[PDB]
């Protein structure tokens, strides 16, 4: 549906040392997943009862300059990663 | 100490929160003398008169703005400005406040039953959802709307269809469909009224 | 216990995970007799031939499927199907795989400096970013695509502009830019070359 794209900026002026610095980045991204995306149907052929459900979920991806990512399902959990991802085995 | 212009060692981040939740904007700033800081929402400065509730602190380079129970109005561009003699820095990030939704759920699904013609029949379901699902009843794919003989009524989240006087004609596959902006659920079960006639 | 068609106590929930990390779908199921259970991805059956490394477990009611390390390829909707004498139940959810990314960061910013004519000058930044940012050096706002005494080099995430012997005319505002798919960053400093005699 309507992904939302949220940004962050920093802008800095040093007058003492005559230095300037700025930064714009895609910080948080929010999207909608179709209802078919997560569904359940159950058929009870003994009792002749059927049930169906489908529901949207909104997913969250957040990133940063200091290489930390954050993602998950809006309304449930977030998970945080330290980039570059450093597997264990 | 050596003078140093204000600089974000860690800038603000954007914040997506659910309505009624706490929103926290925080940042780390360094510089000497320790900068003077101030927070803005959509370019206007923030105080408790514009954001009733906000807490806000700045100790050992920790800047922090927290909204206790965000509302959807609170969404916008939040900035932190830091100035001292040697210069100035701003960090800007967004708040997106979101509605708590929940797709339709049948806490109680319709159940299948047989009955003796003439008797009263209550077919009930319990449905949850935010926003409140629309609930509609069906027999063999045709919708039943409330009447004398088939009276629909909700009691909280309990929805019943009451067939005052069952007949064999009213046997069939009964469906409840609950729908809202974020999902659908439908429950079906079989109803058989028997009879006996010479 | 008793005859009963399978129902999901807790249906599958969608997951969003970082490429190369572990994903995990879990469900609680009921039914009697115990249901024959099987997993599908985008319609087709799943096995360790289909998805090397899959750990699928079904016991005590809990029905896990784990992907040790996930790949963008792995993305799509996963179903758990439970069948027995009394009927069947199906739960579908999405596995959503996110590539790792991180905007350009100046771990080390340009800093201005005063040098004597004849000095070697090194103007260096340290820049991170997934994907690797494209970095560019600028002098008084025009791009230094570096001919003669203005050698730009790289050593890991360390980019350095080298001026071998400094000339007075070299004084100005230098700026380095870093960009990639999810952000840009810019660092500027002033260089003064102080003459001689």
């Amino acid at each position: 549906m309507a992904t939302s794209e949220l940004s962050s900026e920093v802008s800095e002026e040093n007058s003492e040392r005559r230095e300037a610095f700025w930064a714009e980045w895609k910080d948080l991204t929010l999207s909608t997943r179709p209802e078919e995306g997560s569904s359940l149907h159950e058929e009870d052929t003994q009792r002749h009862e059927t049930y169906h459900q489908q529901g949207q979920s909104q997913v969250l991806v957040q990133r940063s300059p200091w290489l930390m990512m954050r993602m998950g399902i809006l309304g449930r959990g977030l998970q945080e990663y330290q980039l570059p991802y450093q597997r264990v085995l | 100490m050596t003078t140093q212009a204000p600089t974000f060692t860690q800038p603000l981040q954007s914040v997506v929160v659910l309505e009624g939740s706490t929103a926290t904007f925080e940042a780390h700033i360094s510089g000497f003398p320790v900068p003077e800081v101030s927070w803005f929402r959509d370019g206007q400065v923030i105080s408790t008169s514009t954001l009733p509730g906000v807490q806000i602190s700045f100790s050992d380079g920790r800047a922090k703005l927290t909204i206790p129970a965000v509302t959807k109005a609170n969404s916008g561009r939040y900035s932190l400005k830091a100035t001292n003699g040697s210069g100035q820095a701003t960090s800007t990030a967004e708040l997106l406040v979101k509605a708590e939704t929940a797709p339709p759920n049948f806490v109680q699904r319709l159940q299948s039953m047989t009955v003796r013609q003439g008797s009263q029949v209550r077919l009930q379901v319990r449905v949850t959802g935010i926003p409140t699902p629309v609930v509609k009843f069906y027999r063999d794919g045709a919708e039943i709307q409330s009447s004398l003989d088939f009276q629909i009524s909700q009691e909280g989240d309990l929805y019943s269809l009451l067939i005052a006087e069952a007949y064999p004609e009213d046997s069939g596959t009964y469906s409840v469909n609950a729908t809202n902006s974020v999902g659908r659920a439908t429950s079906t079960a079989e109803l058989l009224v028997q009879g006996e006639t010479r």
